[PDB]
């Protein structure tokens, strides 16, 4: 019964891979794995990862100009 | 812009605030807005004089986008060059523009029209006995053309190969050249007596297109753009029929060669004797005084290796001075060597026929001097509501990839990444469910797939015929005929081969599992196959056009980019996140995890007579 500070991240299977892939290069991102659609991450990294995820997801979305 | 107080919100508009001008009391009637700087034109389609200016504006301004209510047009130098050709002067344009513009035509716009509207009509390029003469009606031009560093009533010769250079030089220099053919007074070239049979019917939009080409009475050289299925074949036939001279047709396909000839025989009254087809099968050339040659760009663009059978045809083509050339699917003429046919083949008039006038590279604008300016463009929506072309309910289905496949997606390299998400299990379920649902409805389904390996995988499991480059003409025709006239088969799996200039009247439904990256013309041309629907006038009929795209993949980036031309035309894409009733289907591809993993490994693993008697 230890209060491990973290953000309860709920995500779809596709997004789950991103967090795992993001954690692959940056080990400190994900503290532990909860389930397929649930994850626990460093509270500080939440701000960074969200912006980092948007940049990666921004690429697959087209921009007119 | 003199003595105008900026507004508190003027900062939001970065130098685009065009409120410095004032509005006349007659703004309620004038249907045109004009941007004083960018040259953009905003047209009201729900106001009086809309039809009055719908044709005048198109002639002068090319369309950037024509959605339902507000039409958007832009004036460009190339667009003006097309307009000035058809008996238009600056005074007429200025007078009409002021009479229709809500906002006054700014001096910048006035300056733009003056410069480009005065050069036209001082240099002409004529052809005589396969010799090209740059004839000028005034002697002053000799001091400007003969002294040009590029070149080399007065008439001087110019090299045939140099035509591609001088025409660009003409655009660069003040005077651009115009190609006008006086077929009425041309007697040296033998004539071909052909007229449309009484059964023929001329539709109004085609009639407008022909008029734009025969406005002054002399055949023009340019491009005619009409939506897929509008009847461009008849437009070419009518142009050939009215000129009544030697003609030729070039198409970038083999099956389309028969289609054009088949349409030619039925619509006009040309006898089979004067028609010769120059393809890989037969190469005989008509020996009659005049006739037609329906060939392909590949046969005429080849320069290195021509055999004896084809060499004789080439001499026959080059020796004689032809009068007309028809370029079906003219959106591939400015290529590196397809453009050589225009110069090598001698003709006094050139016609371009392409449903889509766009391409990935910036060479689209080169069509101006290869074949001429743009004569007429027909709006897709206007023809659709008139019953001339079918309506399409374009849809984009989002298929999220399964976790197991997506795990390898991140690691896999881009080259193999395409193959990875093209055969995702989710797309199989969507394609199978959609095909079955439309098959039950009684729809003729065409499935397009650029990836040959994916095409084979779909067909082998689904037990449906597939067509791809390696198939012969006989086999594909047999499959095509079965798919049309037989009730047993209602779906086919086509590839990039049938992406253009193929007539499928019975096709109503289309599915695109995966296709050619960022190419836009492919999306539009493939959509044209189901715009051919024979039953496009029955009440409540709506053709179906689907584009299955994997979520969280680069296909979304490609998909949103390739359909950027249809949105400009007016078609709107609908996002389908989930298909209702898809779970209750009895069986689906790769439903169990075991089957899914089997697919994953297979796709991942993809990358002396005496001696003769002894033996
Ligand atoms: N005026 C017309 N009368 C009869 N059929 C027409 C007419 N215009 C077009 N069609 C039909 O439209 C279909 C497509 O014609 P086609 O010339 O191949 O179109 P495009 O080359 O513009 O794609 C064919 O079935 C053709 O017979
Ligand atoms: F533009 Be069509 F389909 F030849
Ligand atoms: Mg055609």
């Amino acid at each position: 019964a230890r209060a491990r500070k973290g953000a309860l991240v709920q995500c779809d299977p596709s997004i789950k891979a991103l967090i795992l892939q993001i954690d692959a290069k940056m080990s400190d991102i994900v503290l532990e794995e909860l389930d397929d659609t649930h994850l626990l991450v460093n509270p500080s990294k939440v701000e960074f990862v969200k912006h980092e995820l948007n940049r990666l997801l921004s690429k697959n979305i087209y921009n007119p100009m | 812009p003199a003595d105008f107080v900026p507004d508190s919100v003027s900062g939001m508009f970065r130098s685009h605030d065009f409120s410095y001008l004032r509005l006349r009391p007659d703004h309620a009637s004038r249907p045109l807005w004009i941007s004083p700087s960018d040259g953009r034109i905003i047209l009201e389609s729900f106001s009086p004089l809309a039809e009055q200016a719908q044709d005048f504006l198109v002639t002068i301004a090319e369309p950037i986008s024509r959605p339902s209510h507000i039409h958007e047009y832009k004036i460009t130098a190339y667009s003006l060059y097309a307009a000035v050709s058809v008996g238009l002067e600056t005074d007429d344009i200025i007078s009409v523009l002021d009479r229709l513009s809500k906002v006054p035509v700014a001096e910048s716009i006035i300056n733009f029209i003056k410069g480009a509207t005065i050069s036209y009509g001082k240099v002409k390029l004529v052809i005589k006995h396969n010799r090209y003469f740059v004839e000028t009606t005034q002697a002053d031009i000799l001091q400007m053309l003969l002294n040009d560093s590029v070149i080399g009533v007065h008439s001087f010769e110019i090299a045939n190969e140099s035509v591609e250079v001088v025409k660009k030089r003409c655009q660069e220099i003040d005077y651009p050249v115009l190609e006008e053919y006086d077929f009425r007074n041309d007697h040296r070239n033998p004539d071909l007596d052909i007229d449309l049979k009484p059964s023929t019917q001329i539709r109004p939009y085609q009639e407008k297109s022909l008029s734009k080409m025969f406005g002054n009475g002399r055949a023009r050289s340019g491009i005619i753009v009409l939506p897929c299925g509008a009847g461009k074949t008849l437009v070419g036939i009518t142009a050939a029929c009215t000129i009544k001279k030697s003609v030729i047709v070039l198409c970038t396909s083999s099956v389309s060669v028969m289609q054009w000839r088949q349409q030619f025989l039925q619509w006009c009254t040309l006898q089979p004797e004067n028609c010769a087809v120059f393809t890989s099968d037969n190469k005989e050339m008509f020996q009659t005084e005049s006739g037609l040659v329906v060939s392909t760009y590949s046969m005429v663009a080849n320069t290195r290796n021509r055999s004896h059978d084809s060499q004789k045809v080439m001499d026959f083509l080059t020796g004689r001075e032809w009068g007309f050339i028809i370029l079906d699917e003219v959106h591939v003429v400015p290529a590196a060597m397809f453009r050589r046919v225009v110069s090598t083949i001698a003709a006094h008039a050139k016609l371009g026929l392409t449903a889509t006038l766009v391409r990935e590279d910036d060479k689209i604008g080169d069509l101006n001097f290869l074949i001429g300016p743009k004569l007429y463009e027909a709006n897709w929506m206007e023809l659709s509501q008139k019953g001339h072309i079918a309506n399409v309910q374009c849809a984009e289905v989002w298929c999220p990839m399964t976790a197991e496949f997506y795990q390898e997606y991140l690691r896999e390299t881009a080259r193999k990444r395409m193959l990875l998400y093209i055969m995702n299990p989710t797309k199989f379920q969507a394609c199978q469910f959609l095909i079955q649902y439309h098959e039950r409805r009684g729809d003729k389904i065409i499935v397009f797939s650029d990836n040959v390996y994916a095409l084979q995988e779909y067909a082998l499991k689904m037990g449906k015929p597939f067509i791809y480059g390696s198939t012969p003409q006989q086999e594909r025709m047999n499959i095509l005929q079965n798919f049309q006239y037989n009730d047993q088969i209602n779906t086919i799996f086509l590839s990039k081969v049938g992406d253009t200039s193929i007539d499928l009247p019975e096709a109503t439904c289309l599915i695109q599992i995966s296709s050619h990256y960022g190419s836009r013309r492919q999306e539009a041309q493939r959509l044209g196959r189901i715009l051919r629907a024979k039953r496009r006038n029955d009440e409540g009929f709506n053709a179906f056009f689907y584009s299955l795209v994997s979520k969280d993949t680069q296909e979304m980036y490609y998909s949103t980019k390739r359909q950027a031309f249809l949105v400009d035309q007016g078609y709107a894409f609908k996002v389908i996140t989930h298909l209702h009733g898809m779970e209750n289907i009895p069986n689906l591809a790769y439903a169990s995890p075991r089957e899914r993993r089997e697919l994953l490994q297979e796709v991942l693993l993809k990358n002396h007579p005496l001696i003769r008697k002894m033996y």
